[PDB]
């Protein structure tokens, strides 16, 4: 049966019962940095059992009039165990991810989600002169959510959260060029993605650069008859893969 | 004193020439290359990825997410039409803005087959059968299911696998077609009809939805690059 | 490309006047259309705009309860309706098409609105 | 004297070029290196799937 | 809300004319100059501190930085007798300056 | 780069299903029209040459034009070098996230006579100088300055009437690729500026008249053309829908997905 998987990373295990296939990156698997590509001279720290395990974020409720959510990916795990503590004492770092979105329902519910992982997703502010602040761009493992209306220009420093433009000014239907997967409640139950390290430099600072953004957008909204369960949650678990750090200094 | 003689075309700036030119920074040392994932070599690899096409342009749905969902209900009569649009991937405003139609608007000629995928985003207890047809030009638009069954069609049964691919073929007199709207190189119409009804049990919502995708085959090709008409500018951006 | 306004109108104090600004030469559902008011003894004053694609209007904080903007994507027209008219609403109203950042490159020719008995 | 003799673009003939400058960033454009690897965008999947086989077992 | 202070400047034919308007706080080189003809037609002249619009003659030029800004006409002709406004684009909502009309000297 | 050709087909009655697939796996179906109907065997001579990344980008495009007036105050130009002030080159470079190319840089210089006052002007040919100041160098502040010596900065001189000047510039960067997008800040405290204005540090480009002001003012104009060579491009990206608003950032006002039609069955 091609409908069951089992992922194991560290001391955590994810089993699934009905699922699609797993989507890997742009075809490549996360590996370590080679010697003909490195630029720092000191030896990296590869703890690799303490930081490469599944970290579960908070759960969001899928309502009927729900528009979407987004997470900034090396920022949600900034207070998660020994991955958030290595990020503070070090200056550099590179990481690949594996992402497992899971949202279960019955055979009487209906809906559809698009789980897409976009690199370098720059967001645009509501006022056409300023830039969005840090608190509006990302919260610590809390979903910032889109809207179905337009945020007006009188809001000084907020994010433009019109969902059909996906916050970056492109058509939301054309977002299927990034590595993605659908959750169709007719057949699917969970979507799994593996992402390698994509950047123009071999190692980058993790506190002033969010190189990945995870977007979950309901294309066909949740619908059910009267009597079925109205509370349907969505849960995201992220695990780092093949992480290492350079430049050890004080805490910040 | 080697005797030469200059031809017409001297001291001109043709913006698509292939010449050599003296370097401004001599003996410059570039930074070495890196293995970055996801290198694109050809623009016909971007046009082979499926993108959701907004079939439901109804004057108040374009500024929402309801432009992508095709409404499907449980009827009382039989043989109705679900949707229908002509096949112009660079001029018709349905396929104009998708990932295939944004690459075709940089070029003038195009040739090849076009895929169309349909995902049934309904309940798990809902059934149904549809008729996905395509008619070459010369007649009008098919108005019945009897008139659309005489074209190139496929009957789709929903079930465990929730997708079906209608691959339109390359039927044309010429080797290429025009991206712009032309009566000489028309391409036909793509329609959809109920074969049977959508039969749902008790305590299931009867109004389902259908998403539609579009891509290209491995025989697609483009030609005669030009400038896109979608971007515009009046003053300098500052 | 040119914006062509309606003619000058006239109404009682307390009545309601509806103007028009018919656009041509460009795709109407791309750019927002703004409305500026100039009293005959002062400078120009902004009122608000309307995105014709989504029908989202945002007025200035002084004109929030008197004015109302609307559009129709078929006839390429933008309207503006004034209500509870006083004697301070006697001015000339221009419709402008906002360019790249904050620039008004195209303007209408203005309609004169006056109130009396 | 160098003189890489390549082929020309024809339908269904040789041409000659020499490099004169000492820097590699001063040559002509390539324009004749055609490569296609479309598998990393259309099938970005781990377990490969046969076309005639159903997608889900 | 930025108050854009600008009242009736007189100049003869063929001389150097200078119009200035002062902002309330720092607007950071976001100023636009418009020209209103005496029949009521408005058009954009200078869409930055100094950058001319396409189709404006070379007699017009702008300068300034920070708070004080300026507009200069180096050779005043007959068709340049109109009203000139300045407009900031740094803060919602857009505010225009008061008019400044030109008139011949004697 | 010849495209694939179609093979012959026959009527089938089997359990092999090419049409039924699953789009939920994030996988595009590789079916061909010989799998769903009866086709004849044709052979394609079509090629995919003109859709390559080299042929799509290696074309000259204007990026700026600046005007300096001879014999008047501030008779010199400057331009902080970027590629985000025009509509048609910004939309082409922003289909990919990372780019790595060379350049081929061509200027087109014109002139116009200004309304002088003295009778019988008769000017010789004009000479222009275009100096490129890297980030950190000493910049000019007037026309007759010491900074135009160009002892180390590269510069071109040009006399009117000839062919336009043209240089060629290698991949001048700190990283391994140019970045069209940058989701981050400058400071480590995550205040201050945001976006692609942090990474752009490429220099300044000055222009002036070499000749002195004889009898009549002259206003010139120089247009700047970029041309990428030896292009490598990574991580494709959907093209921009809304119109551009500013230079430094990606701000926009929302727009509909498509234009609208009257029905779902209308043709
Ligand atoms: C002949 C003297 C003048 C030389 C001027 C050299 C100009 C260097 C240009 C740098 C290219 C910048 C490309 C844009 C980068 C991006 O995509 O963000």
């Amino acid at each position: 049966s091609d409908r069951v998987r089992s992922i194991t990373l560290g001391n955590s295990t994810i089993t699934t019962q009905e699922c699609a296939n797993v989507v890997v990156g742009y075809g490549v698997w996360p590996e370590y940095l080679k010697d003909n590509e490195a630029t720092a001279e000191d030896q990296p720290t590869q703890p690799d059992v303490a930081t490469c395990r599944f970290y579960t974020l908070e759960s969001v409720q899928w309502m009927k009039n729900s528009a979407g959510w987004w997470w900034k990916l090396p920022d949600a795990l900034s207070q998660m165990g020994l991955f958030g503590q290595n990020m503070q004492y070090h200056y550099l770092g590179r990481t690949g991810y594996t992402i497992h979105v899971q949202c279960n329902a019955s055979k009487f519910h209906q809906g559809c989600l698009l789980v897409v992982c976009v690199p370098e997703a720059e967001m645009g502010c509501s006022n056409l002169n300023n830039t969005p602040e840090f608190s509006e761009l990302s919260g610590g493992d809390s979903a910032r959510m889109f809207t179905d209306t337009q945020v007006g220009e009188s809001n000084a420093k907020k994010v433009q959260t019109a969902v059909w433009n996906a916050g970056m000014g492109v058509g939301v239907g054309n977002l299927t060029i990034f590595p993605h997967q659908w959750i169709n409640l007719r057949t699917n139950n969970s979507a799994t993605l593996v992402m390698p390290y994509i950047n123009s430099v071999p190692m980058d600072n993790m506190f002033r650069h969010n190189n990945l953004t995870l977007m979950i957008i309901p294309f066909v909204p949740l619908n059910y008859s009267e009597g079925s369960s109205p509370y349907v949650p969505i849960t995201v678990t992220i695990a780092p893969m093949c992480a290492e750090y350079n430049g050890l200094r004080l805490a910040s | 004193g080697l005797p030469v003689m200059t031809t017409p075309g001297s001291t001109q700036f043709l913006t698509s020439d292939d010449f050599q030119s003296p370097s401004a920074m001599p003996q410059f040392d570039v930074t070495p290359e890196m293995q970055i994932p996801g290198r694109v070599n050809n623009l016909m690899e971007i046009a082979e990825v499926d993108s959701v096409v907004p079939v439901n342009n109804t004057e108040d749905n374009v500024s929402s997410l309801k432009a992508y969902q095709i409404p499907v209900q449980s009827n009382s009569d039989n043989g109705k039409q679900v949707f229908g649009f002509p096949l112009q991937p660079g001029a018709n405003n349905v396929l104009n803005r998708t990932l295939l139609g944004e690459i075709l608007n940089y070029y003038t000629h195009w040739s090849g087959s076009i895929k169309l995928t349909f995902m049934f985003c309904g309940s798990a207890m809902a059934t149904g059968k549809f008729l996905l047809a395509y008619s070459p030009p010369g007649a009008g638009v098919p108005k019945n299911r009897k008139d659309a069954m005489l074209g190139t069609h496929v009957i789709w049964d929903v079930g465990l696998q929730s997708s079906c691919v209608l691959c339109v073929p390359w039927i044309s007199q010429t080797h290429y077609r025009y991206v712009v709207e032309d009566e000489y190189t028309a391409a036909g119409y793509v329609t959809c009809w109920y074969q049977t009804n959508i039969v749902v049990p008790a305590d299931v919502q009867s109004s389902c939805d259908i998403l539609c995708f579009v891509s290209a085959c491995n025989d697609f090709s483009v030609r005669m690059l030009k400038d896109t008409p979608f971007i515009r500018q009046d003053t300098f951006y500052q | 490309v040119q914006l062509q306004q309606s003619a000058a109108e006239l109404a009682r104090p307390g009545a309601s006047v509806k103007m028009s600004c018919k656009a041509s030469g460009y795709t109407f559902t791309t750019y927002t259309m703004h409305w500026v008011k100039q009293r005959p003894g002062q400078g120009l004053e902004w009122i608000g705009y309307i995105n014709p694609s989504s029908r989202y209007t945002e007025y200035n904080q002084k004109f929030k309860d008197k004015t109302t903007l609307t559009a129709d994507k078929s006839s390429s027209t933008a309207y503006m309706q004034l209500s509870s008219l006083t004697f301070e609403d006697s001015a000339v109203y221009y419709c402008a098409r906002r360019s790249e950042a904050d620039r008004f490159v195209y303007w209408g020719q203005g309609t004169l609105v006056t109130v009396s008995a | 004297m160098g003189a890489q003799v390549s082929t020309q673009k024809t339908g269904a003939i040789h041409y000659t070029n020499i490099n004169y400058y000492k820097d590699a960033a001063s040559n002509s454009a390539n324009r004749q290196d055609f490569t296609q690897d479309p598998g990393k965008f259309t099938e970005p999947v781990k377990d490969i799937m046969v076309k005639t086989m159903p997608a889900l077992n | 809300d930025i108050q854009m202070t600008q009242s009736s400047l007189s100049a003869s034919l063929g001389d150097r004319v200078t119009i200035s308007c002062r902002a309330s706080q720092d607007i950071s080189n976001y100023l636009n100059w418009y020209q209103q003809k005496p029949d009521g037609s408005v058009k954009l002249l200078i869409y930055y501190t100094s950058t001319l619009h396409s189709g404006v003659p070379s007699r017009f030029s702008g300068s300034g930085s920070g708070t004080d800004y300026s507009l200069t006409i180096n050779s005043l002709e007959q068709e340049d007798i109109a009203t000139y406004f300045c407009q900031q684009g740094n803060t919602f909502p857009f505010t225009f300056g008061g008019g400044t009309k030109l008139e011949i000297r004697r | 780069a010849r495209v694939a050709d179609t093979i012959s087909s026959r009527p089938t009655n089997s359990e092999s299903i090419p049409a039924l697939t699953a789009a939920e796996t994030g996988h595009t179906s590789q079916v061909v029209p010989s799998d769903t109907m009866q086709t004849r065997h044709v052979k394609n001579y079509h090629s995919r040459s003109e859709s390559s990344i080299e042929n799509f980008l290696c074309r000259s495009a204007c990026v700026y034009y600046a005007t300096y007036t001879n014999n008047s105050k501030k008779g010199f130009a400057e331009w902080v070098i970027n590629t985000r002030q025009v509509a048609q080159l910004r939309r082409k470079l922003e289909l990919f996230t990372y780019l790595r190319f060379d350049l081929e840089l061509t200027f087109v210089i014109t002139s116009a006579q200004q309304p002088s006052t003295a009778s019988s002007v008769d000017a010789p040919v004009q000479t222009h100088q275009i100096m490129y100041v890297p980030p950190g160098g000493p910049v000019p502040t007037k026309v007759k300055d010491y900074a135009w010596q160009t002892s180390t900065n590269p510069s071109v001189f040009w006399t009117e009437g000839n062919a336009p000047p043209r240089m060629s510039i290698p991949f001048i960067s700190i990283g391994n690729a140019y970045s069209c997008f940058y989701d981050g800040w400058t400071q480590f405290s995550r205040n201050g500026v945001y976006g692609i204005n942090t990474l752009n540090n490429m220099g300044t480009l000055y222009m002036r008249h070499v000749n002195e002001a004889g009898q009549g003012p002259i206003k010139s104009t120089v247009r700047i053309y970029f041309k990428p060579k030896h292009v490598k491009a990574w991580v494709p990206r959907p093209p921009r829908l809304c119109q551009y608003e500013k230079q430094k950032n990606v701000n926009f006002s929302p727009i509909g997905v498509t234009t609208s039609r009257t029905d779902i069955i209308t043709t």
